[PDB]
DNA sequence: TCGAGAATCCCGGTGCCGAGGCCGCTCAATTGGTCGTAGACAGCTCTAGCACCGCTTAAACGCACGTACGCGCTGTCCCCCGCGTTTTAACCGCCAAGGGGATTACTCCCTAGTCTCCAGGCACGTGTCAGATATATACATCCGA
DNA sequence: TCGGATGTATATATCTGACACGTGCCTGGAGACTAGGGAGTAATCCCCTTGGCGGTTAAAACGCGGGGGACAGCGCGTACGTGCGTTTAAGCGGTGCTAGAGCTGTCTACGACCAATTGAGCGGCCTCGGCACCGGGATTCTCGA
C-alpha cells in the first residue's frame, strides 16, 4: 500500500507551544495543511523567476529574501525577514 | 386580536441567524442531479466521487454570496431597498465577468 | 437521461442564500435570472474538471479534479486537497 | 566511526522540518541546483506564518468556550486581520461561514 | 470608308436595342426589390454595374442580355486548382457567431450546386409574383449555370442571370504581377484599384467528374471597367475638355469583325470578346501615349492591332492580363487549326478591304 | 455671439478624443511626480526614459478604465454627472478596497 | 544638484482630468471629481515603483530599466506590451 | 558522407522555426526531459495564432487607406472580436487608443 | 557585443503570405514578439503543471494538446488543434 | 410610556464517537569524500542620463453669464411580506452487485549525451518611397426666427 | 422650415527619415552513434459507486389581506458649461560632462553525486471525555393602546 506524506506532525507541534491545552479537529487539519502547501508554492515560483531573469541558475537565500519581501504585504514583510535572517545565522554558527 | 409582526422584521431576524450558521442552503439530491445533467453534454457515463459534488457546491454557494452582497451595494447606491435585475447585470459588468 | 432539473433550485433556497448576503427586500423576478447564472458557472467549472479527467485516461471525476479546475480561474478552493 | 545523526531541524532550532522542503525544492523542478542556505529561510518563513494563523484562531476559540478549533474559527481569524485578509483574499474556506454584518440603512428607525 | 460607316452603323444599333434594354432595367430592379424585401440568406444580393454599351458587353443578340448579382460573404480562403490558378476552390476560415451558410456546405468546401438550385427555386418564386409583365423562367439548361429569364411584352427576352460572390479580403498572391500599368497611369492609381474587392463566378472545368460543381473563376469586371472609362494619361482624355482617341474605337473594330467571322463560320465558335479586350490591354501598355491612337489614324491604328494578333495567333500564347500564367491560347482551350483558320480568315479580310463588313 | 447650447461641445470633444492615440497628461510633470515618489523607497535612482513612459502609459490606461465604470454607475442612478460616491463604489466592487 | 521635490501631486492639472475622462465617454464633470483621482492616481503610482525599486535592487544597480517596470506590472495583472520582454 | 542538410521546420512544412523552439522548452526548467513530438505542436499553434492576428489587423489596416501597420490597427483587429478579445481581457497596448463608444442616454433627444 | 534573438524574420515571413503588399512598423514588430512569446510562455507553463500531476516526468504532444485545449476559448481550440495535428503528422510521415 | 406576548439565552443531565496516544517497522535523511563547474572579483571601455541655457508659443489660469440639471416634496397604487394549511419528496438506514482504480512485473524503444561540420540568422550600411505637413477648398451640422 | 454661421472631410503639392534590402561572418542546429531507464502493457485484487426498498417529518407550495415602498410629477435654486483675455512654463534645439552598465579574464569554493548506516514518521490499533442533544426555566425585545 503506498503511503504519504503531510504536515500534520509538525503543526500540531507548533500549536502546542503557544495554546498548550487546545485540541484541533481534522477538517482544521486539511485546511493549514493546504495553506502551508499553497504558501511554499507561491514563494518557490517567484523565487524561481527571479533567479531566472538575472540569467543565474541557482537558488540562494538572498532569492527567498526577496521573494519574501515581494509577496508578504506590509509589515509581516518585516517581521518575516527578520525571523529568516535569524534562523539562518544561528544555523550557519555551529 | 392576533399578534403579527409589521413587515420587515421577520426579516432582519432571518439575516441575523443564518449570518451565523454554517450549514450548506442547497438540498442535496436536486444539486447531485443538476450537475449530472449538465456534465452529460461533455462526456458519456461519467462516475462522481462523492466529495466532488460537495466540492461543487461549496464553490456555487460562496459564488452567489458574493454576487448578493455586491448586488445589494449596488442597489442601495440609487436610493432603494429592493434588489432588482439590473442590478444584477451591473454589478456583473463592472466585476469584468461580460 | 435527464430532464428539467435547474428547477430544483427552489424559491425559498435563493431567498436563503440572498438572507445571508445581507438583502432586505428580494423582488420577484431575481429568481429566473440566478437560475441562468448559476447555470454558466457550473458550466464552466465542469467543463475543465472533465477536461482534466479525460486526458488522464480515466471515468471518475475525482475531487483534486474541480479542485485544480477552480484553481484556474482564481477561485482557490482549500479544504479538499 | 561516525558521529551521533544530529537532524538539520535541531541545528536550526525551527520545527518544520528542513530535510523534506529541501527535497521538495529539488524535485519539483523550480532551478538547476539549489543552494544549501534556501531551506533553512523558507522553512523559518513558514513556521512564522502557520504560528501566526493558528495563535489568532486559538484566541477566537477560547473566546466563546470551546477546547478544540473548528473552520469557523479559522475564518474567523483570518477575515478580521488587514494583512492576513489581504494575502488571501481569494480563498473560500469550505464550511467557513461569513462575518456578521447588516447595512445601516436597512434597520429600523 | 468603311470603317467609318461602320462605326456609324454601330452607333446607330443602340437605338434599336435602348427600349428593350430599359424594360430589362426595370424587370431587374422589381426583382431587386423583391429579393430585398423578402427574409432569406440572398437578402444583400445587388446588381453589379457592368456596362451596358456595345463596348462593355460580350457579343449578344440584341435582344438578349446578362446581369451579374453580387453577394456578401465573410472571410473565404481560396485552394488553387491548376498550375495556371484558371480555377479555385472557396473554403471557409474561423467565424465567431457561426457560419450562417453551414448548411449549403459539402463537407469542408462550398457547393456551387447547392447555391444555384436555392437561387434558381428563389427566383422562380419571386418571378412568379410579377403580375404586370409575363416574365417566367426559362427551363435549366445543363451545363449552364445561369438562370435564364424569359420576358414576353410581346417580344421574348432572354436574360441570364449568373450569382457572383463578392470578397474583400486581399487580391490572390497570382495577380501579383497583374494590372502592369505602373507606367501607364502612375504607380497610385494602380494601388487604389488593387486596394478594392473582386468576384468570383461558378465555373465547371472540363477534367472529369470530380469536383465538379465546385469550382470558380476570378471576376474583376469593375477594374475593367474603371480602366475603360478612364484609360488615359491626360485626365481630360476622351472628356468633354479633352481630346478623342480611337482606342475604343478600335477595339469595336476588332469585336465586330470577330462577331462577323464567328457569324460565317461556326468553325470559330470557341473563340470570344475576352482574347479581344485582352490583346488590346496589352496594346494600350504597349503605347500608352495619346498621340499613338489620333482618330485620324483609327485604321492604321487597328492594323497595327491585327498585326500583333495575327502573331499571338501563330505562338499559340496570350497570357491573361490579371493572371500572367494564364495562357488564354494553350492547345486545350482552342486547337491549332482553328487558329490556322482564324489566321487565314484575318488575312483574307485584310487584304481585301474586309468585305465581310458588308 | 454664437454661443452653442450647453452639452454640445462636449459631444464634440468624446468624438475627437476617443478616435486620437497620443498621450494626454503633460510629460514633465509626470517625470517630477515619478521621481518625488520614487525617493522615499530608494535615494539617487537615476531613470531610463522608457521606463517613465511605460509608467505613463500603464497609468493612462487604467484612469481610463476607472471613468468608464464611473460613468455607468452615474447612469445606473438616473444621473449625467459623476460625483466621488461613484467612484468609490466602482473601486470597491472591483475588489480594490 | 540633489533637490529634494515637494508638492508635485498638484502637476496633474485639472484640463488633464477633464480630457481623461472625456476619452472614457463621460459628459458632465462635478467639481470635487478631481481630489479623488489624485488620491487614486498616487496610490496606483506608490504600488508599482514600490516593486520595481525591489526589483532594481536586487540586481546591485541604480537604473531603473524599463523592462523591470514591465515586470512589476505584470506581476498585478496588468500585463503591458510594447516595451521589450 | 553526410546527407545534405534539412531543417526540421522544412519537413514539417512550417514557418516558425523548430529548433529553436525545442532549445527553449529544454533549458526554461518546464520537465526533465522534453519529448520529440513537442516543439513541432507547439510551433505549429504559435503559426496558427499569429496568422490569425495579422490577417484580421492587415484588413482593417487596408480599410482606412495605409500601407503599413500601427498599434492602433492592432488594437482595432484584437477588440472587435469575440473569442481574441477574451483571450487577451487583461492586456493593455502601448498607443492603442480605444473603440469607439458612447452611451445610449447622453445623445440628446 | 553581446547579440540578441528575437520573432522579427518569421513573423515577417508569415505576414507576406496572407497579405502580400503591406509593410509593417517597428513598433507593431515589439508588440507581435511580446505577444509569441506571452502566448508561449502561458502554455508550456501549464503544459509543465499538467505533467507533474500525473507523477510523469516528461512532455509529449498530448499534453500540448491538453493546455491548448483549456487555455484557447472557444472554436479557437478546435482549429489550433486540427493545425497542430495536421503538422505533426505530416512531420512524422517522413 | 406601559402590559402582553413571542423568541432567544442559560443551564443541568445524558450518550457517543472522534481526537489523542502507543507500537512496529521500513525507507528516506545523515555522515563522509571527490570533483568540475558557476559565481566572485578586478579592470577596462564607452554609452546614455543628467544638468544647463535661450526662445517660441501652446496650453493653463482667471472671470462673467445663465441655463439646464440635482434635489426635495406629494400623491398614489400595486407588488411583496407574514401567516396558515395542505401536499410532496428529501433523508436516513440497510442491503446487494460489480466496474474500475490501484498495485505489481517486465521488457523495449525513445530520449539524453557527444563530436563534427556547415549554413541560417544577426550586426551593419544604404537609398528611396510612404507618410507628415501646409493650404485651399467643398460639404455636413447646429441654432434662432 | 430656413439661412447663416461654424466645423470637418478632401484634394494637391512638398519634403525627409525609417524600413526593406544586400553583405559578411559566426555559432548553434543537424547528422550519426551509443547507452539505459521510463513508460507501456498484461494480470490480479478489492473498494467504493450505483441501484433499490421503505418509513418519517421537515420543508415546499398555495392562497389571502394589507401596509409601505417605487415611481411619476412638479417646483425651485445654484453650479458648471461656454467663451474671452491674460500670464506661465513646456518643448525644443544644442552643449558638455562623467557615472555606471556592460563586458573580459582568472581562480577558488561548494553543491551534486555516490555509498552505508539508522531512527523519524506513518499505518494500524484502542480508549475516554468534549460535545450534540434534550428539556425546562429566565430574559429580552416588539407591538398596540
Ligand atoms: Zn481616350
Amino acid at each position: 500500500r503506498s503511503r504519504k506524506e503531510s504536515y500534520s506532525v509538525y503543526v500540531y507541534k507548533v500549536l502546542k507551544q503557544v495554546h498548550p491545552d487546545t485540541g484541533i479537529s481534522s477538517k482544521a487539519m486539511g485546511i493549514m495543511n493546504s495553506f502551508v502547501n499553497d504558501i511554499f508554492e507561491r514563494i518557490a515560483g517567484e523565487a524561481s523567476r527571479l533567479a531566472h531573469y538575472n540569467k543565474r541558475s541557482t537558488i540562494t537565500s538572498r532569492e527567498i529574501q526577496t521573494a519574501v519581501r515581494l509577496l508578504l504585504p506590509g509589515e509581516l514583510a518585516k517581521h518575516a525577514v527578520s525571523e529568516g535572517t535569524k534562523a539562518v545565522t544561528k544555523y550557519t554558527s555551529s | 386580536k392576533p399578534h403579527r409582526y409589521r413587515p420587515g422584521t421577520v426579516a432582519l431576524r432571518e439575516i441575523r441567524r443564518y449570518q451565523k450558521s454554517t450549514e450548506l442552503l442547497i438540498r442535496k439530491l436536486p444539486f447531485q442531479r443538476l450537475v449530472r445533467e449538465i456534465a452529460q453534454d461533455f462526456k458519456t457515463d461519467l462516475r462522481f466521487q462523492s466529495s466532488a459534488v460537495m466540492a461543487l457546491q461549496e464553490a456555487s454557494e460562496a459564488y452567489l454570496v458574493g454576487l448578493f452582497e455586491d448586488t445589494n451595494l449596488c442597489a442601495i447606491h440609487a436610493k432603494r431597498v429592493t434588489i432588482m435585475p439590473k442590478d444584477i447585470q451591473l454589478a456583473r459588468r463592472i466585476r469584468g465577468e461580460r | 437521461v435527464l430532464r428539467d432539473n435547474i428547477q430544483g433550485i427552489t424559491k425559498p433556497a435563493i431567498r436563503r442564500l440572498a438572507r445571508r448576503g445581507g438583502v432586505k427586500r428580494i423582488s420577484g423576478l431575481i429568481y429566473e435570472e440566478t437560475r441562468g447564472v448559476l447555470k454558466v458557472f457550473l458550466e464552466n467549472v465542469i467543463r475543465d474538471a472533465v477536461t482534466y479527467t479525460e486526458h488522464a485516461k480515466r471515468k471518475t471525476v475525482t475531487a483534486m479534479d474541480v479542485v485544480y479546475a477552480l484553481k484556474r480561474q482564481g477561485r482557490t478552493l482549500y479544504g479538499f486537497g | 566511526a561516525r558521529a551521533k545523526a544530529k537532524t538539520r531541524s535541531s541545528r536550526a532550532g525551527l520545527q518544520f522540518p528542513v530535510g523534506r522542503v529541501h527535497r521538495l525544492l529539488r524535485k519539483g523542478n523550480y532551478a538547476e541546483r539549489v543552494g544549501a542556505g534556501a531551506p533553512v529561510y523558507l522553512a523559518a518563513v513558514l513556521e512564522y506564518l502557520t504560528a501566526e494563523i493558528l495563535e489568532l484562531a486559538g484566541n477566537a476559540a477560547r473566546d466563546n468556550k470551546k477546547t478544540r478549533i473548528i473552520p469557523r474559527h479559522l475564518q474567523l481569524a483570518i477575515r478580521n486581520d488587514e494583512e492576513l485578509n489581504k494575502l488571501l483574499g481569494k480563498v473560500t474556506i469550505a464550511q467557513g461561514g461569513v462575518l456578521p454584518n447588516i447595512q445601516a440603512v436597512l434597520l429600523p428607525k | 470608308d468603311k470603317l467609318k460607316k461602320v462605326l456609324d452603323k454601330l452607333r446607330l444599333k443602340r437605338k434599336d436595342i435602348s427600349e428593350a434594354a430599359e424594360t430589362v432595367n426595370k424587370v431587374v430592379e422589381r426583382l431587386l426589390r423583391r429579393m430585398q424585401k423578402r427574409e432569406s440568406e440572398f437578402k444583400g444580393v445587388e446588381q453589379l454595374n457592368t456596362g451596358s454599351y456595345y463596348e462593355h458587353v460580350k457579343i449578344s443578340a440584341p435582344n438578349e442580355f446578362d446581369v451579374m448579382f453580387k453577394l456578401e460573404v465573410p472571410r473565404i480562403e481560396l485552394q488553387e486548382y491548376y498550375e495556371t490558378g484558371a480555377f479555385y476552390l472557396v473554403k471557409f476560415k474561423r467565424i465567431p457567431r457561426g457560419n450562417p451558410l453551414s448548411h449549403f456546405l459539402e463537407g469542408e468546401v462550398l457547393s456551387a450546386t447547392k447555391m444555384l438550385s436555392k437561387f434558381r427555386k428563389i427566383i422562380k418564386e419571386e418571378v412568379k409574383e410579377i403580375k404586370d409583365i409575363d416574365v417566367s423562367v426559362e427551363k435549366e439548361k445543363p451545363g449552364s449555370p445561369a438562370v435564364t429569364l424569359l420576358i414576353r411584352n410581346p417580344e421574348e427576352i432572354s436574360v441570364d442571370i449568373i450569382l457572383a460572390l463578392e470578397s474583400k479580403g486581399s487580391w490572390p498572391i497570382s495577380t501579383k504581377e497583374g494590372l502592369p500599368i505602373q507606367g501607364w497611369l502612375g504607380t497610385k492609381v494602380r494601388t487604389n484599384l488593387r486596394r478594392e474587392p473582386f468576384y468570383l463566378v461558378p465555373k465547371n472545368a472540363k477534367d472529369g467528374n470530380s469536383f465538379q460543381g465546385e469550382t470558380w473563376r476570378l471576376s474583376f469586371s469593375h477594374t475593367e471597367k474603371y480602366i475603360l472609362n478612364n484609360h488615359g494619361i491626360e485626365k481630360t482624355c476622351c472628356e468633354s475638355s479633352g481630346a478623342k482617341c480611337c482606342r475604343k474605337e478600335c477595339l469595336k473594330l476588332m469585336k465586330y469583325l470577330l462577331e462577323q467571322l464567328k457569324k460565317e463560320f461556326q468553325e470559330l465558335d470557341a473563340f470570344c470578346s475576352y482574347h479581344v479586350k485582352t490583346a488590346i490591354f496589352h496594346m494600350w501598355t504597349q503605347d500608352p501615349q495619346d498621340s499613338q491612337w489620333d482618330p485620324r489614324n483609327l485604321s492604321s491604328c487597328f492594323d497595327k492591332l491585327l498585326a500583333f494578333f495575327l502573331e499571338c495567333l501563330r505562338t499559340e500564347k496570350l497570357d491573361h492580363y490579371f493572371i500572367p500564367k494564364f495562357n488564354l491560347f494553350s492547345q486545350e482551350l482552342i486547337d491549332r487549326k482553328s487558329k490556322e483558320f482564324l489566321s487565314k480568315k484575318i488575312e483574307y479580310e485584310r487584304n481585301n478591304g474586309f468585305p465581310i463588313f458588308d
